[PDB]
């Protein structure tokens, strides 16, 4: 569902079909360059997300004091240290899910217990 | 509660509540005013049922009787003794002739 | 099932408000007939499988002795179920037409869907016949059954004029009803005409007041 | 008696407070009718032969409440299906096979996703949509559809013809997802039951707190449900008044008035008198239609200039 | 004859391409002839009902999940009761169905809403039926020279009253 | 008295480890959901209906302890002026502050107040004022006591203006 622009000069490549052997043509309307697709999928919509809830992750996170701290271990380097915060994406049907990133690893994990 | 009975059995009087209770034990025409009386009473307890659907009985409502008979004990010394002189016919007649003398529209036609 | 059933069960019940309507309108039909149950009425109503033909369906009725002996002036009503979701022009002229031959001054007219103003523009003709409309889906359900609509009753043009000299009013101090309420076309009452109301109140039990339908 | 009952009425609104409205903006909404709705709730009590059936009790729910597309579809996507009798995606060939046991039509497959939940809570099995969407156009689309039991449920459509058919797709996919009725009466939104109880009759002559199951609703309409089956049309109410007034004549509009008043005046500090309230009610209504106290309302009467 | 004659070549497709090949082809021809008239037995090619009954039980027949309804159909599953069935939420796979039960206990009980319950207190008397089941909340409405309402609600009848 | 304090503190006390359960519990992400709620909704309502019981139930104790000799007792039983939640709130308890139902909403990004680390729902952070007057408060609470009253008082003078021009 991505974009893909005309190489030739930088604006997307729009669906145009082959009126003869059936084909997804990209072409571009900027130039005359033409494209060929790979999957007859073109538009799609998403008329429901759920999707954002461990945003932002920064290199550095653990630079920042207000993050509390705690005691559970990184599943890959067991280091005792971690961070933790609410899930990011602020809707109001989301959940209490914690997050936990430990500075050693540097390495996200969740504590869902489904 | 209510149901007076002065010819059958269960819902007989007990005769010491009035002097005269003896030998009115037996009147057809006493009984066929409690009866009459009785039908009156349950037919306002079906209207009631139908205009208050819930059945709260506490409501607001013109001059307390409450008080009235109390005061009414406590001024002329009613004892667990003595059978009162009250008669049936005098009751049931005097609650009609306070039923009608109660007035709150005056007039003479049949609208009113 | 689709639709049939409940097309079936609609104008099943729309009988029968039809039938009280005219039965507290003062026109004589036994107490039997408005709970009539639905399967015998479509064993009554039914052509082929499951098509009910309204077009016969409609029936003729009679004021009551006693609505006779208060009200001198009615005369036979007379009701309508046209089978065509529109309102053909020339189908309600004869229909008029049909009322005026037999001599019928209220004809009860009962449509699917929306009328053409040309099927309704010569419905206020001939006087002193008066023709009424109704939808189904207005008569699906007595409205008078609801609990918040108190009792009502009709006046006679005497007690009316009794009405007056007694409370000494002069004929615009009355509340009001509009002729477009509901339950003044329940009844069918005009201008000019006096209802009694009879309501539970509840600081005296039962209460009595009056509107006039200008 | 005005005078009194208008200030026996003012002041124990001087101390009152200030989901659902209350309070005085509420008050002023009843007072001064303004047909705005902030909560438009509706009660309905169930038919008595369905005194405690849940099942009964959610069939009516999905009887009345009122659902388009949205309510059920999950994912929309276009395709480039040349192919008019057979499929580009591997899934969907029992489906073609099923319809083939009328081919100039453009290739340009649409295809939709729903939720099996979200249909089956309101007893829509996919079949009578399929049909639905079938008979609402049975003109210009082609309209082929999965079984119920299938895992995943998609309807597969294409536009007959007798370019560009891309935007086409587009604004016909977003009339389907806007437009379409499945089942309820419009202005009905969801739609909750609660388990309620009434002082009913005793069969022995007594009273008993009794449960029963309400419908209660967040839109208005009243032509419609009153009609539905399986439902009491007598004790029907509803907050706005107004619409009572309209479909049940002024003296129910009175009597419903009034009980809003009493609700909101009551709602704390209760009580006034009961004869200040039905003056108060009885002189708004005394025209055959609501008037509101503004500066038009009452003013507005064939009453003296100087006042 | 031209519906009878094709449900029939349907039907003698589907119980050919069977993980069980019957040798019996005049048996299972017979089975698919006799559930073509008790399938017609609903209507007989008089209502489109008919039609979505055959597509009821052919997807069924197809579907893969499940399998083994074919040899369930070849060996027993007789045909005048899947007429009548209309019973496909209750066939085709029991997994499917028992994730619809869940699914439909999971609708029932988000379909009632908010139940808000009262927390109570037993010091005061109702005001009507003069009980002590009594709850209570605070908040403070007028001017603030006075405290709080002291707000009152019975639940062994219902009564609201108000303290000062 | 000593005894009936050491009872409320630990009132207030198990009431806190109620509240720190639940909230385990929802960030393990099992809950039951609450039915016509949202998860967060089904949260706050539980955290705020232990509090209030823990407050209540202070109170009671409090006052089925205070002895026949004690004044404001004697005036709360005697008519005039005074109150159970009075009582309650001067000696045990203040209780959870308000603003609009919910309580104390982080005006601040993800807290209530720049004191706390961030994403907290311990009734402390959020307000919960669960000292007494003769105590005295802790300056978080007092911030939270201030805006419930101001929240009074800006309902007043709004309503009387709008009050007055319905009863004209
Ligand atoms: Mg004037
Ligand atoms: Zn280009
Ligand atoms: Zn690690
Ligand atoms: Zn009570």
């Amino acid at each position: 569902t991505t974009f893909r622009f005309c190489r030739d000069c930088n604006n997307m490549l729009y669906p145009r079909e082959d009126k003869e052997n059936n084909r997804l043509l990209f072409e571009c309307r900027t130039c005359s360059y033409v494209e060929e697709a790979g999957s007859p999928l073109v538009y799609r919509h998403e008329l429901i997300t759920n999707i954002g809830e461990t945003a932002g992750v920064v290199q550095d996170i653990g630079s920042d004091p207000t993050l509390p701290r705690s005691d559970r271990e990184c599943p890959k380097c067991h280091s005792r240290e971690n961070v933790f915060f609410q899930s990011q994406q602020r809707r109001k049907d989301t959940s209490m899910v914690l997050f936990f990133v430990c500075l050693s690893c540097s390495h996200i994990f969740t504590s869902d217990q489904k | 509660r209510y149901r007076v009975d002065l010819l059958n059995t269960d819902h007989t009087l007990d005769p010491s509540l009035l002097e005269s209770g003896s030998e009115i034990l037996g009147d057809l025409k006493l009984q066929v005013l409690l009866d009459e009386e009785y039908k009156q009473l349950v037919k306002d307890r079906k209207f009631l049922r139908e205009v208050f659907v819930d059945g709260e009985a506490n409501w607001p409502l013109p001059v307390n009787i409450r008080r009235i008979i109390q005061n009414a004990q406590q001024t002329f010394h009613i004892d667990h003794t003595k059978p009162s002189d009250l008669t049936i016919k005098d009751i049931v007649l005097g609650v009609k002739d306070l039923q009608e003398n109660l007035l709150v529209l005056r007039g003479k036609n049949e609208i009113i | 099932d689709q639709e049939n059933e409940r097309n079936i069960s609609r104008l099943w019940r729309a009988f029968r408000t039809v039938k009280e309507m005219v039965k507290d309108r003062g026109y004589f039909i036994t107490q039997e007939e408005v709970e009539l149950p639905l399967e015998d009425f479509k064993a009554k109503y039914c052509d082929s499988m499951g098509r009910p033909q309204r077009k016969m369906m409609s029936f003729q009725a009679n004021p009551t002795e006693e609505s006779i002996s208060k009200f001198p002036d009615m005369g036979s009503l007379w009701v309508e179920f046209c089978d065509e979701p529109s309102v053909g022009v020339k189908t309600m002229k004869t229909f008029v037409i049909h009322i005026q031959e037999k001599n019928f001054q209220t004809g009860i007219f009962v449509y699917q869907n929306n009328i053409t103003p040309s099927a309704m523009k010569l419905v206020p003709s001939i006087p002193p016949a008066t023709i009424e409309t109704f939808n189904e889906a207005a008569l699906v359900v007595n409205i008078t059954h609801h609990e918040l609509v108190p009792k009502h009753i009709r006046l006679s043009s005497d007690e009316k004029r009794e009405l007056l000299k007694r409370y000494r009013l002069k004929e615009s101090q009355l509340p009001r009803i509009q002729r477009a309420d509901p339950v003044a076309l329940y009844l069918g009452l005009k201008r000019g005409e006096v209802v009694k109301i009879i309501r539970k109140s509840e600081t005296s039990g039962r209460y009595a007041s009056y509107r006039i339908c200008m | 008696v005005g005078v009194l009952a208008a200030q026996s009425i003012g002041e124990p609104a001087t101390q009152m407070t200030l989901k659902v409205t209350s309070g005085v903006p509420r008050l002023k909404e009843i007072l001064n009718v303004a047909k705005n709705m902030k909560t438009p709730s509706l009660t309905v009590y169930l038919e008595p032969g369905h005194a405690a059936d849940q099942e009964q009790a959610k069939l009516i729910r999905s009887a009345i409440e009122h659902t388009t597309l949205k309510s059920v579809t999950i994912a929309s996507e276009i395709y480039y299906d040349p192919d008019p009798r057979s499929t580009v995606i591997p899934e969907d060939e029992e489906i073609i096979q099923l319809h083939f046991s009328f081919d100039q039509q453009s290739p340009w497959l649409l295809r939709l996703e729903l939720d099996r939940a979200a249909m089956n809570d309101k007893d829509l099995t996919m079949g009578q949509v399929g049909e639905r969407i079938k008979q609402t156009f049975k003109n210009d689309l082609f309209v082929i559809w999965s079984e119920d039991n299938d895992e995943k449920l998609i309807i597969r459509c294409r536009v007959v013809r007798p370019a560009e058919e891309d935007h086409m797709l587009k604004k016909i996919e977003n009339t389907m997802l806007e437009n379409i009725t499945l089942r309820g009466v419009e202005n009905i939104e969801r739609v909750v039951m609660m388990k309620y109880d009434r002082k009913v009759p005793s069969p022995t002559g007594e009273y008993v707190k009794e449960p029963e199951w309400v419908l209660e609703t967040d839109g208005v309409n009243l032509s419609e449900v009153m009609t539905v089956p399986g439902i009491d049309p007598t004790r029907i109410y509803t907050n706005s008044f107004i619409d009572i007034m309209e479909v049940l004549g002024i003296e129910a509009g009175r009597a419903a008035l009034y009980k809003e008043v009493y609700n909101v005046i009551a709602s704390d500090g209760s009580y006034v008198n009961y004869r200040h309230m039905a003056l108060l009610v009885d002189v708004m209504t005394t025209q055959g239609g609501l008037t509101s106290v503004t500066r038009h309302g009452f003013n507005r009467s064939n009453t003296g200039a100087l006042m | 004859h031209k519906l009878r004659d094709q449900v029939l070549k349907a039907l003698y497709d589907v119980l050919a391409k069977e993980s069980e090949h019957p040798p019996q082809s005049i048996l299972h021809t017979a089975k698919a002839i006799e559930s073509e008239m008790n399938k017609v037995n609903n209507c007989d090619t008089n209502e489109a009902a008919y039609k979505a009954r055959y597509r009821i039980i052919y997807s069924n027949v197809i579907s893969k999940n499940n399998p083994d309804l074919k040899h369930k159909i070849a060996n027993g599953d007789i045909t005048p009761e899947f007429l009548a069935t209309c019973d496909a939420k209750d066939l085709a796979p029991a997994p499917l169905k028992q994730k619809i039960e869940e699914i439909a206990k999971q609708n029932l009980y988000n379909a009632q809403g908010a139940t808000i319950e009262r927390s109570v207190t037993d010091r005061f008397t109702c005001g009507k039926c003069k009980e002590k089941k009594v709850s209570y909340y605070q908040l403070q409405t007028r001017s603030a020279d006075e405290p709080l309402t002291t707000f009152c609600t019975c639940e062994a009848c219902g009564n609201r009253w108000k303290f000062s | 008295d000593g005894p009936t304090m050491r009872e409320i503190t630990e009132t207030i006390a198990e009431a806190k480890k109620k509240v720190l359960d639940v909230t385990k519990e929802a960030q393990a992400n099992l809950l039951t959901a609450k039915h016509g709620m949202t998860l967060r909704e089904s949260f706050e309502d539980n955290v705020v209906r232990f509090l209030n019981e823990a407050r209540d139930k202070a109170g009671r104790l409090a006052e089925v302890n205070l002895k026949d000799l004690n004044n404001v007792k004697q005036m709360v039983m005697a008519g005039s002026k005074g109150s159970f939640i009075n009582i309650a709130q001067m000696s045990a308890c203040v209780g959870q502050q308000s603003v609009e139902g919910k309580r104390i909403a982080f005006g601040f990004v993800d807290r209530t107040l720049p004191h706390f680390s961030k994403d907290d729902y311990s009734p402390e952070s959020k307000g919960f004022v669960e000292n007494s007057y003769l105590r005295g408060l802790t300056p978080q609470e007092f911030f939270f006591h201030a805006m419930g009253g101001r929240e009074g008082l800006i309902d007043t003078a709004v309503k009387t203006a709008e009050t007055g021009y319905i009863q004209r």
